RNA sequence: GGGGGACGGUUACCACGGAGUGAUUCAUGACUGGGGUGAAGUCGUAACAAGGUAGCCGUAGGGGAACCUGCGGCUGGAUC
RNA sequence: UAGUUGGUGGGGUAAAGGCCUACCAAGGCGACGAUCCGUAACUGGUCUGAGAGGAUGAUCAGUCACACUGGAACUGAGACACGGUCCAGACUCCUACGGGAGGCAGCAGUGGGGAAUAUUGGACAAUGGGCGAAAGCCUGAUCCAGCCAUGCCGCGUGUGUGAAGAAGGUCUUCGGAUUGUAAAGCACUUUAAGUUGGGAGGAAGGGCAGUAAGUUAAUACCUUGCUGUUUUGACGUUACCAACAGAAUAAGCACCGGCUAACUUCGUGCCAGCAGCCGCGGUAAUACGAAGGGUGCAAGCGUUAAUCGGAAUUACUGGGCGUAAAGCGCGCGUAGGUGGUUCAGCAAGUUGGAUGUGAAAUCCCCGGGCUCAACCUGGGAACUGCAUCCAAAACUACUGAGCUAGAGUACGGUAGAGGGUGGUGGAAUUUCCUGUGUAGCGGUGAAAUGCGUAGAUAUAGGAAGGAACACCAGUGGCGAAGGCGACCACCUGGACUGAUACUGACACUGAGGUGCGAAAGCGUGGGGAGCAAACAGGAUUAGAUACCCUGGUAGUCCACGCCGUAAACGAUGUCGACUAGCCGUUGGGAUCCUUGAGAUCUUAGUGGCGCAGCUAACGCGAUAAGUCGACCGCCUGGGGAGU
């Protein structure tokens, strides 16, 4: 474009938005849980992923993901969620911190214990 | 209706050194007749002649040190509609000081090596290698 | 005693509050219109080769659905 | 938008003003974005970047705005006043029920919210403020301590010797390899932490006494030099120094398939699980879970959140538009952008210089202090700016005068389906009339529906009516594009070509705005030959709304008005200038020996090949997509959606 057009209508830089729309500019967030589904992934895998649905303190009702190897998460129990985009499942955009409030980590684990929250033997 | 005369003198020079011509003849002015004087003293053409009466011409003879010509590129800087003005600090240098750059100063049309010695800025015209 | 002053009286100005009629913005609503996805299923086989009636673009009429026909244009048309 | 925008007269305030009022006048602002909506305290600076820029305004500093909510004035040098006054409201508390009281967005602290943020400290010794100057008195600003790996910078967790290469571990071709001089063993070392002793600097003063100067009428008082004497520290067990103990007091965290430094066994078998993207797992997994080994960093390491880089991915520096996304359907034209050629003037741009400024800090450079560094600090540069003066005159602007190469006019002359309004033809189709004549016609891969002795098709004669315009006809013409083919009259636009005079830059492009817009369709009125969506029947067909067959209405045609889109195509905006060739063709002048089936050259069109050059390639290539200018339109992953 010529110079005499950019004087009349300057170059307006396009903007993005957050891939984590909830938890507005904060790294963690707590919420109480509602339902513990066990859903199935997309096509090229085969598994049965474990998904909980959380109502935060913002009022939002978003699904989440639970890692590890076994969870004690009965309903109406508080958790502490954080971001993280699971490629496999649809609609899942949040992980869940282990060992923080109620989830209490995992057991008999000796590689990468600061992830999943395990102590030192 | 041509809007810029001096970007037409430089266009005929660049084209004639691909048809391997020797003499080029374009209409003249009191600015084009002063630019070709500067290209002669730096040395890129042979000579030039202002030879007519009511449509005065400019006949330029070109050089060939090789099959490749002596001028390899040339571009207009202060195109009409940009009007590039430079002081002595921000005055450019082409190819580490091996090309020439023609700057219209307060003391006449002179090259970049001359006005920087005199300390007079001005308006750039072209960057001939 | 006058002068002057205060206090009362009264008008102006003004906040709260009260009235009517509008905008605009969120929250929600029986029922409805489409879209995206999915992996099972039923109906067909429209398009890609002259895809078995050459396709497409505009427009109108029709039809379970891809779509079909009419008028005009196009080669992004293949055989000779 | 009606104190709204000016004027006048009078008030009002430290001070100019519609600040206010009374009449006068009908103005003012706006596409250079007023008004309105949504959000946000700005700035010196911080964070990235090579740079241009991009985000962002914690601590420190300057300015503004508030002090439970909404008002209002007083006092005063100066407030429309955070610990003042009055009022109204909301909210707590007191009460003898009559009435009262209060405002932590001061320092601590509690409750609440939250992913998340500290002690109800110590003092006036220092620097400062207020009052009194006579010392003193106040100070939750200051100066200091407490808490928290919250960050940057520094130091420890020992050093040397030591191969029977020990056990022990893991792997193995069963030989060994590896953990590994690493341990153990032997010889030394003691910073920090612990313990003991010592120990500055932050202190300037004040009191008291003495003395000398000047004040004076009176060296009485008092002020000032100076001397002498006495007194003062929250920090504080100060930094710092010496001695003693002994190797004792002190290492994790992620990762190891590719990007990417670093690997093999054992469980598990499309399960559990992994993941920043590619993607691994179905019975041998260097990707999941473990075990050895190894690599990165260290008093920290990892994930998440959030900006700038990489992103030439909004391209000023620094990109694109024939087919990948991207050139309006074409014109004319206002605001605006750009300007052929000679002089002359001027100095608004431009360059050079001087002065005033651009707070201090921060960044950068050279130094100086803390055992080093972070940290503190002296001097300089820089802060790109804005303003006022002085000079220069090439280019742009402005002004004055000219010139004819752009552009336009006058004069001959050709070529054309360029428009509009009427008129007139000939061939063919159909309907109708009439004669002759008699059994099928028509249709199709093949048939059937249909039409026929109530005389069809054929064939001859006649009448009426409607629309299209063979051959010429061609990569041929004309038009701004859509478009435009019978012949003649009638009005009427522009282009070509030659000669010659004149005007003397009168030009280009064009957001908004104005027009002309195929076909289908829509409105009122005409008109009804053929063709033909919708439709009807026959056939084909598992099925056939479809293709094919026989019929057949709106429409196609005309007048008037509307709609505005198309593969509206050269998938290529308009305008101007340069760049090898060859073969065609429309129209027009030339030159030329002349008989030419002539010759060559030159402009205005329209085609086929082709060198440089460009292009991702295909391919364009004097009718550019080549080399360059002036203005405009437009593009930013696919769907969702031109919705």
């Amino acid at each position: 474009a010529t110079i005499n057009q950019l004087v009349r209508k300057p170059r307006k830089r396009m903007v993005d938005k957050s891939d984590v729309p909830a938890l507005q500019n904060c790294p963690q967030r707590r919420g109480v849980c509602t339902r513990v589904y066990t859903t199935t992934p997309k096509k090229p895998n085969s598994a049965l992923r474990k998904v909980c649905r959380v109502r935060l303190t913002n009022g939002f009702e978003v699904s989440s993901y639970i890692g590890g190897e076994g969870h004690n998460l009965q309903e109406h129990s508080v958790v502490l969620i954080r971001g993280g985009r699971v490629k496999d499942l649809p609609g899942v955009r949040y992980h869940t911190v282990r060992g923080s409030l109620d989830t209490s980590g995992v057991k008999d684990r000796k590689q990468g214990r600061s992830k999943y929250g395990a102590k030192r033997p | 209706s041509m809007q810029d005369p001096l970007a037409d003198m430089l266009t005929r020079i660049r084209n004639a050194q691909m048809a391997e011509k020797t003499v080029v003849s374009m209409p003249s002015s009191k600015l084009k007749a002063a630019v070709a004087k500067v290209l002669k003293d730096e040395g890129y053409i042979a000579d030039f002649q202002i030879s007519s009466e009511v449509k005065p011409q400019l006949s330029i003879e070109l050089k060939y040190f090789e099959g490749k010509p002596v001028i390899e590129e040339v571009k207009r800087i202060s195109r009409p509609g940009l009007r590039q003005y430079k002081s002595v600090e921000q005055l450019p240098k082409v190819r580490g000081g091996l090309g020439v750059s023609i700057v219209s100063t307060n003391k006449g049309v002179m090259t970049d090596r001359a006005a920087r010695a005199a300390g007079v800025g001005g308006e750039v015209l072209c960057t001939v290698f």
